[PDB]
RNA sequence: AAGCUUGAGUCUCGUAGAGGGGGGUAGAAUUCCAGGUGUAGCGGUGAAAUGCGUAGAGAUCUGGAGGAAUACCGGUGGCGAAGGCGGCCCCCUGGACGAAGACUGACGCUCAGGUGCGAAAGCGUGGGGAGCAAACAGGAUUAGAUACCCUGGUAGUCCACGCCGUAAACGAUGUCGACUUGGAGGUUGUGCCCUUGAGGCGUGGCUUCCGGAGCUAACGCGUUAAGUCGACCGCCUGGGGA
């Protein structure tokens, strides 16, 4: 699975004591951490596709959550895209 | 998965009679209460009770005397693909006059005779025998 | 892959390319080279003695250590190359403190490999351990029959030879021809299998290349006049008569071994 | 750190190869703070069937508790010897002493 | 005791033909028979058993 | 345009898997090859022949090479969206399930046209080649035998990077949820108990053989329904001809 070095260490930037997992804004940063974890599973074991089928769901969950946050509040959407790498 | 809470109310009326239950329980709503209100007043159920402060459950009370059912037909009529509307004099007769129809109106849920008393038409939301 | 050229012309529509980033394609080290000079398939008196050989351009001799010995002095592959006088690859080896030499490369694509000289060495490809000291079933790479002749068989691209048995002063070994033979177990061998195996993968698809590939086009004995080849024809598409050599002999299916010296070591011939 | 037995056979007529690896192994595992619970020698033991006419083990086990990238030094050093058979790491199932 | 890697314990769960015994004599209370039948096959690769008695 | 917490989402920490894919490790025999060794049989069958052998078969003994697939375990026992998945060992890795908390607040279902998975056999390109085996090559049988059956055997089976997209893909059962009297047998979390119990009583997730209400032309389905009440997408209208 995704390492605890991505699911506990996120409370260094999106908090200071405890996590806020239903916030939409944390789920976009979590799905980016899944993408960075499963891109580590590339170029090796190349006839196994379940992580790539899972990534095809993660990339669209990430886009939908970003759009839904912009519809909820443009200020909380702006607050998110300034703390993401964005556009490669 | 689950779209129609009134189809999911009419199930309860059949399921409980098939098990000879003195009372039957379901997820509660302001509309399912507005229908239970009529089911008591038209003499089909003896009472209704809602219990729960954040997740209310609706309990409907039945009475038997012969070991048999008390409502042998109940139908949802208007459904999401085909709702049926009727005007104040074209209001429908059920089972050649041996049943009654329920109307949503522009005010709230009542029978076809209470609608024809006020002068109202509207959506025909249930038949009961 | 093995990548194929896009169709644009004859013969390039058939051409394939294969690459090795660790192969050195540049000119050889000059202190290990002799001129050779082509004989043109012609003898000392200047007359033809072998047909369709020795044309084109300059083709030198690499000084190869086919009699390589030493003990306790390992060597490293400094460079990996090819040579147009043969089909397999050549490795330039540098010994522990000095001196550059050549050896015939085992299977694999890279340089930097370390190989041992000695009898007490490990069972690793390229080591000089005699056929007396191998576990049997091993592959012997380039094989030696006499120490004053050196590594004399299994030298071509993709070649291999397995040992069958050890008995008396000898080992019994297989061959790519089906030849079954015994050889003295004190001979050094070279250990492993021969590399390259791509010398046939050439396409070219142009008939002008004969000269730069060291040869010239042959003319048919049935197409030339009956004075210069005993086929004589005919007339084209009118072969008429049974096949023979340009020298009047029946050889298709007719055997020509008669040395009287070596069948004493060879139990079964070509199959 | 993950639990591992680190167990290897070695033929008793070849037992001179064991101090030629285990004295380097124990210093590598103490450099990784590994517990080395057992470090036990079983005298001489038989195999379940003879293999290339060798049927006997010197049989030693360490039980290390050690990192995945430290047992890689053991894996590659048993593979470097090759004449040693059934060099196994036998993961997990917690630590063992006296084995009941 | 209590583990399959000891031959004086292991020999009580197998036959003189190399086969595995019925649950009625394994002491697994019919609830660990599946896992014990795999632990016995794992003992072949631990050099405790041959892979078949006929070889 | 603002709310609600049941279905749904996600996390530190755990639970069981032949789900997916590597790198090590392993046994035997059909075969190819060199000795040990004994004598004319072996092989097939209703009988024989082709074939294997007499230049020493098959049997039996040693040494070596070659490669698919993993016997038993193994099943009404797990896992996957299906196809299917299987020696062991150590890895890489999606999903699912759990307990206490927390954070969301309808995020729930299906889907025109799109966009994507292969059992086996086949192809595109080169390797690898022990069984086996279309074709090929012979024998037998029969009046005949371009077949059955027997004796040899090429493609292929295997590995990489792509194509093929089809099957009893069958449990002949399209897909989401809720509701429901029973018997008998398993698989795996979790809570409380001297587990003073061959565990027990609760609580979660799965799974198999029977059986009653229900369904139905009758067979078949039966709480994992072909039942019951609802939401959605495709196709059919006698067959031949197609």
């Amino acid at each position: 699975s995704l390492s605890t070095e991505a699911t506990a260490k996120i409370v260094s930037e999106f908090g200071r004591d405890a996590n806020d997992t239903g916030s939409t804004e944390v789920q976009v940063a979590l799905l980016t951490a899944q993408i960075n974890h499963l891109q580590g599973h590339f170029a090796e074991h190349k006839k196994d596709h379940h992580s790539r089928r899972g990534l095809l769901r993660m990339v669209s969950q990430r886009r939908k959550l970003l759009d839904y946050l912009k519809r909820k509040d443009v200020a909380r959407y702006t607050q998110l895209i300034e703390r993401l790498g964005l556009r490669r | 998965s689950m779209q129609d809470p009134i189809a999911d109310m009419l199930t309860r009326i059949r399921n409980g009679q098939a098990a000879n239950k003195a009372a039957v329980t379901m997820p509660s709503s302001k509309l399912k209460v507005a229908i239970a209100n009529v089911l008591k007043e038209e003499g089909f159920i003896e009472d209704f009770k809602v219990e729960g402060d954040t997740k209310p459950e609706l309990e409907l009370t039945l009475k038997y005397f012969q070991g048999k059912a008390v409502v042998e037909s109940i139908q949802r009529v208007s459904r999401p693909g085909l709702r049926i509307y009727k005007r104040k004099d074209e209001l429908p007769k059920v089972m050649a006059g041996l049943g009654i129809a329920v109307v949503s109106t522009s005010k709230g849920v009542m029978t076809d005779r209470a609608a024809r008393q006020a002068g109202l038409g509207g959506e025909i939301i249930c038949y009961v025998a | 892959a093995v990548v194929k050229c896009k169709p644009t012309s004859p013969g390039r529509r058939h051409v394939v390319k294969v690459v090795n980033p660790e192969l050195h394609k540049g000119k050889p080290f000059a202190p290990l080279l002799e001129k050779n000079s082509k004989s043109g398939g012609r003898n000392n008196n200047g007359r033809i003695t072998t047909r369709h050989i020795g044309g084109g351009h300059k083709q030198a001799y690499r000084i190869v250590d086919f009699k390589r010995n030493k003990d306790g002095i390992p060597a490293v592959v400094e460079r990996l190359e090819y040579d147009p006088n043969r089909s397999a690859n050549i490795a330039l080896v540098l010994y522990k403190d000095g001196e550059r030499r050549y050896i015939l490369a085992p299977k694999g694509l890279k340089a930097g490999d370390q190989i041992q000289s000695g009898v007490d060495a490990a069972i690793k490809p390229g080591n000089t351990l005699p056929m007396r000291n191998i576990p049997v079933g091993s592959t012997v790479h380039n094989v030696e029959m006499k120490p004053g002749k050196g590594g004399q068989l299994a030298r071509s691209a993709g070649t291999y030879v397995q040992i069958v048995a050890r008995d008396g002063a000898y080992v019994t070994l297989r061959l790519r021809s089906g030849e079954m033979r015994k050889v003295e177990a004190d001979c050094r061998a070279t250990l492993g299998e021969v590399g390259n195996a791509e010398h046939m993968l050439r396409v070219l698809g142009k008939a002008g290349a004969a000269r730069w590939r060291g040869v010239r086009p042959t003319v048919r004995g049935t197409a030339m006049n009956p004075v210069d080849h005993p086929h004589g024809g005919g007339e084209g598409r009118n072969f008429g008569k049974h096949p023979v050599t340009p020298w009047g002999v029946q050889t298709k299916g007719k055997k020509t071994r008669s040395n009287k010296r070596t069948d004493k070591f060879i139990v079964r011939r070509r199959s | 750190m993950r639990h591992y037995e680190i167990v290897f056979m070695v033929h008793p007529d070849q037992s001179e190869q064991v101090p030629g690896m285990i004295e380097r192994y124990t210093a590598a595992i103490t450099g990784a703070e590994g517990k080395i619970h057992r470090l036990e020698d079983w005298g001489r033991r038989q195999l379940a069937y003879p293999i290339n006419k060798l049927h006997k083990a010197h049989y030693v086990l360490m039980n290390v508790e050690a990192p995945q990238e430290v047992i890689d030094e053991l894996e590659t050093t048993f593979r470097f010897n090759d004449a040693v058979i059934r060099s196994m790491v036998m993961r997990t199932k917690h630590a063992v002493t006296e084995a009941s | 005791e209590i583990d399959y890697k000891d031959i004086a314990t292991l020999k009580n769960y197998i036959t003189e033909s190399g086969k595995i015994v019925p649950s009625r004599i394994t002491g697994t209370r019919a609830k660990y028979q599946r896992q014990l039948a795999r632990a016995i096959k794992r003992a072949r690769y631990l050099s405790l058993l041959p892979y078949t008695d006929r070889h």
